[PDB]
């Protein structure tokens, strides 16, 4: 009961290739609040600022 | 929907917003896959 032909054999599977995706996201910039003018003059003013 | 985005990877952010807009084409679709493009075409077709 031995068989004359011999076994096929088998081809292993092939692997993922697990893969990442990067991207990125577009917030929306800020606009100026409003101009309030002030009492003092120009050097004090930048100064402080 | 993740692990498709995830199985494009390197081309995703043109694709997704070609998505986001209503113009998405078979065509940039099937070369994230590098897939043929009337294979997607074909199966369009048979969907419909």
């Amino acid at each position: 009961g031995q068989p004359l032909h011999l076994p096929i054999y088998a081809t292993p599977a092939d692997p993922k290739a697990l893969l990442s995706a990067a991207v990125a996201t577009s917030q929306g910039g800020g606009k100026l609040p409003e101009s309030f003018i002030s009492l003092w003059r120009f050097p004090h003013m930048l100064e402080n600022a | 929907f993740a692990n498709w985005v995830n199985s494009l990877g390197e081309k995703a952010s043109p694709i997704l917003t070609a998505f986001e807009n209503k113009t998405l084409t078979a065509e940039k679709l099937a070369n994230a896959m590098n897939l043929d493009a009337n294979l997607l075409e074909q199966a369009s077709i048979q969907a419909q």
